[PDB]
RNA sequence: GGUGUGAAGUCAUUGAUGCCAUGCUUCCAGGAAAAGCCUCUAAGCUUCAGAUUGUAAGGAAUCGUACCCCAAACCGACAC
RNA sequence: GUGGUAACGCAUGCUGGACGUAUCAGAAGUGCGAAUGCUGACAUGAGUAACGAUAAAGGGGGUGAAAAACCUCCUCGCCGGAAGACCAAGGGUUCCUGUCCAACGUUAAUCGGGGCAGGGUAAGUCGACCCCUAAGGCGAGGCCGAAAGGCGUAGUCGAU
RNA sequence: AACCGACUAAUGUUGAAAAAUUAGCGGAUGACUUGUGGCUAGGGGUGAAAGGCCAAUCAAACCUGGAGAUAGCUGGUUCU
RNA sequence: UUAGGCAGUAAAAGCCACUUGAGUCUGGGAUUUCCGAAUGGGGAAACCCACUUACAUAAGUAAGUAUCCUGUUGUGAAUACAUAGCAACAGGAGGCGAACCGGGGGAACUGAAACAUCUAAGUACCCCGAGGAAAAGAAAUCAACCGAGAUUCCGAAAGUAGCGGCGAGCGAAAUUGGACUAGCCCUUAAGCUUUACACACGUUAGACGAACGGUCUGGAAAGGCCGACGAUACAGGGUGAUAGUCCCGUAGUUGACGAUGUGUGUUCAGUGAAAUCGAGUAGGGCGGGACACGUGAUAUCCUGUCUGAAUAUGGGGGGACCAUCCUCCAAGGCUAAAUACUACUGACUGACCGAUAGUGAACCAGUACCGUGAGGGAAAGGCGAAAAGAACCCCUGUGA
């Protein structure tokens, strides 16, 4: 049966990637909570 | 090495600075086929490597 | 216009290997593990500046390095490029 | 500015060597010496079984008067501009 | 933005009160129109988004007291 | 294992859903775009620079390249 | 063992290996069997069900501490528009070799996609990068909007 | 036939499987089906309309915060 | 500063050093890949591709090259002029950060034993902008016919007066006790910032640093017994059990080349700054909002809209309004301290916890793991004084 997860690296990248992140306002205040969190991974 | 590497011009210290880093390929080379057992041999060139370039640095402009 | 700095850096290490034997007696290929940044053209002077060779060929390949678990600490060893270069006809390293 | 170097005649002051003389080998920095011939230890080894001497605690160790003939303490004295070690009791500089 | 670039006025926020006096937010709105002003010192018209009681105050004062006032404020006129 | 040395190597028939075919015919629901490419001149340059055709010499980097893919290696917590 | 009406006290053998604490005051995270309480451990069911397609095995030999399961040989059976061979994606060393068999593997395992070590990926022509653009994204100025921003021109990205 | 689907039955229901398998069944050049990438977002989207679907969730997603909401209810409440 | 050192896990190895180039400590230099505001352009963050100018001759190297704002130079449309535009140059800015601060927006659950006014609450949250604090501040203020004298913060007055489906609830001031105190200018000030010159003054590596033996028990002595001794040092920690005298310290006494910080002068160059005493202002009408005050008889303040004076012979306020009287001078500014907070650094303290506690995290934890993602989020300390971590032998698969 088809499961959700279907992944192509492409929309990780262009939907939770760093750069997609950085690109909107509420984006970076992920960025800077999971940075103050001490969060290894920023990004996916 | 020292500050008798400021004694000697910008041109000589580029001359040893050769000769290091032919010694240091040397070595490279060594260590990989393992004919170096002196392995303390390569830290003296890469830090006497590093005094020329301080020395070389200074020499720079001024 | 490759420096001698440059020269004396790209190529790291000779590349031990059955592989690198056979290569050798066989192709008369000579395997060095080569810096990150050195490109082909940088590899071929080097060999020949430093070696006294003349150098028919160059193939790099990137070999990605190995996941270990070390314990409990999982860690990756670092990516290595090798070159594998051929010597003209003759010319022994 | 440490009482107890190497090359340094002591007694032990604590343990199953209280009072046997040694030379300080090693100074750890744990704050341990190694001193010759004191706390002897059997390791199996694989080989045999071989006494080493095993560090002791440093505070366990007196430097030896050797003229008095007992364990003393090591005071800081300025002699000739360079900071020289004496012994409390004599008075006298170790040779340190 | 609705914002007078004469007097600053700009949409403020109070309540609607019903007869029940439930407050519901509102805005207050300047009333922001355009008008070409002919400023004879620069020989030229300029289009000002202003209220109008700016219009009332460059009647005052004249256009070129205010236009120097708001080039100093850092408005772009 | 290694090397070494090795015969014949044609004809007919059948025949793709592959190719000619981005074709042809026809239909209506009327069938990407942009560049590379060809050509035209403009401003501009006219012993030039450029263009064309040719002949030498040299280059063509960098990154991927293992392995799995009707799956025990992907998505299903599982060698599902 | 002993004492008190009780909460509990006292003594003491063994264990244990460095703290404990009278008395009188003082202060509380001060007392648990329940909350389908929370965490860990360990029971019961029970050596029970099941061991994942009913395509199927049999035998000789080998290696090994040990072989139904590994290697090998001879037979048998099963798939064959696939249970074969490739590619993209996705994964990421699982690839090859040596070694090991604790755990993992629904049994054992000498075997393994398991552990450990070493090795392995060679390009002018394949692909990416690159030139080009689609949907669409972003978007100098701009227009619009309490702020944050929204929209959008020139552009610049964006393959399928 | 492939492919897409899901009408019946049996099995299965601590499954081989949080929707399947087996035997049959429908569509199968089209209002078809499929890959890749885009866009629409929560009183919002999207809907050949079932309150269907929007990550195994939907008469208002999920996460975090207000927040220890409130609970005239139920449970529980520890020595003599 | 001084006998050892070459980070740890972590042994080995090759070495260095031993009275001062071993090394360490502090400070200051140098170097400082790529990504990230990320800024040459692009981009799936840690990658890809350039232009310009120099150089190289080969197909490289180096440097430079963002956007905006402000200013200054040039150029420079539609029409002359001009402006827009365009370019160059200079100076700024951008991002991050736990709280505190000012401002722009702004809930609901809940309470009212239902609920709509009201409450929760101008809270949460979102946004913008600071600063070491911020804000406020020098009476168009109060008072009450006596007087006070900016602002802020703290104690009272007081749960008082009031407000309020007069419900639930909300809640002042006058006045008074304190902390701190400072005012200064639009004929241009005080302050602030810079700049140097001085001087002080502190910080920043550190150094020296008292005094215990014997005996007993024990694996070990710091314990016991005996007798000593120091104390401006019996803080605290370590050492084979419990140490004033073994060690590190402590009290005390000293130490800074250089670098920093601070405060004074003495300078500089700015800023303050709005110029010139306040008109689209005060006041008014309509709609809202803030004041404890819910529009009430509702003064005062702010203003979206529409209006609109007087101008010291004047004007504001004194809780509807009027008279009288008193008091103040709005429509321009700047201003320390007392106040708020602590992510960070140091020291110290605890009738705070002691591994199911205390941080989520004593341990390689925002990790593993879970989730597309935002996000959620663990478990897991203890051999011994010292590894002396069991040579060798035996069973076993050179296992366990």
């Amino acid at each position: 049966m088809k499961r959700t997860f279907q992944p192509t690296v492409l929309k990780r990248k262009r939907t939770h990637g760093f750069r997609a992140r950085m690109a909107t306002k509420n984006g970076r205040k992920v960025i800077n909570a999971r940075r103050a969190k001490g969060r290894a991974r920023l990004s996916k | 090495k020292a500050q008798d590497l400021r004694e000697k011009s910008v041109e000589e210290l580029n001359a040893e600075l050769m000769n290091l880093l032919r010694e240091q390929f040397n070595l490279r080379m060594q260590a990989a086929t393992g004919q170096l057992q002196q392995t303390h041999t390569l830290k003296a060139v890469r830090r006497d490597i590093a005094r020329v370039k301080t020395v070389l640095t200074e020499k720079a402009g001024a | 216009m490759i420096t001698e700095e440059r020269i004396l850096k790209v190529l790291r290490a000779p590349h031990i290997s059955e592989k690198a034997t056979m290569a050798a007696e066989k192709a008369n290929t000579i395997v060095f593990k080569v810096a990150k940044d050195a490109t082909k053209k940088e590899i071929k002077a080097a060999v020949e500046k430093l070696f006294e060779v003349e150098v028919k060929s160059v193939n790099t390949l990137i070999t990605k390095g190995k996941t270990k678990r070390q314990g409990l600490r999982q860690g990756r060893r670092s990516d290595v490029k090798k070159a594998y270069v051929t010597l003209k006809e003759g010319q022994d390293l | 500015a440490a009482k107890i170097r190497r090359n340094d005649e002591v007694i032990v002051l604590a343990g199953k060597d209280k009072g046997k003389k040694g030379k300080v080998t090693k100074v750890l920095a744990t704050g341990k010496v190694i001193v010759e011939g004191i706390n002897l230890v059997k390791k199996h080894q694989k080989g045999g079984i071989v006494e080493q001497e095993a560090a002791i605690d440093a505070s366990n160790v007196a430097i030896f008067n050797a003229a008095t003939g007992k364990a003393d303490r090591i005071g800081f004295r300025f002699e000739d501009g360079k900071k020289v070690r004496f012994f409390k009791s004599n008075g006298e500089t170790v040779s340190n | 933005s609705r914002v007078c670039q004469v007097t600053g006025k700009r949409p403020v926020t109070g309540n609607n009160r019903s007869h029940a006096r439930n407050a519901t937010k509102r805005r207050f709105l300047p009333n922001l129109q355009t008008h070409r002003f002919w400023v004879e010192s620069e020989k030229r018209f300029v289009k000002l988004r202003l209220s109008a009681k700016g219009m009332r105050i460059i009647d005052k004062k004249g256009i070129d007291t205010v236009l120097a006032d708001m080039r100093a404020r850092g408005e772009n006129v």
